[PDB]
């Protein structure tokens, strides 16, 4: 209608390359590093405080 | 007088042990004060 801009189009192989390239940013390494940091911080805190 | 000087040397040895005892007292007092200050500073730094 009016300006010929369709709402959506069928996927193309060239579009399929970009669809395959697109991915969620992976935070598994960041989460593992954050978990290791907090765990080591808790371990350090266990004996850090004066008795 | 030489015998009296030997007795004075014994009294001076007692004076030297008294000087040692006063030096030990001042050393223990300064040591406890500095160690307490250092422990408090280290604890404050650890808390910070």
């Amino acid at each position: 209608n009016d300006n010929p801009i369709p709402k959506s189009v069928p996927l193309h192989p060239k579009s399929g390359k970009y669809f395959h390239n697109l991915h969620a940013r992976d935070l598994s390494n960041i989460y593992q590093q954050c978990y290791k940091q907090i765990d080591e911080t808790i371990n350090q805190l266990v004996d850090s405080t004066s008795p | 007088h030489q015998l009296n000087e030997i007795r004075k040397k014994y009294t001076m040895r007692k004076s030297t042990i008294e000087t040692l005892r006063e030096k030990l007292d001042q050393l223990k007092r300064e040591a406890r004060k500095d160690v307490s200050q250092k422990i408090k500073d280290i604890d404050d730094q650890i808390q910070q």
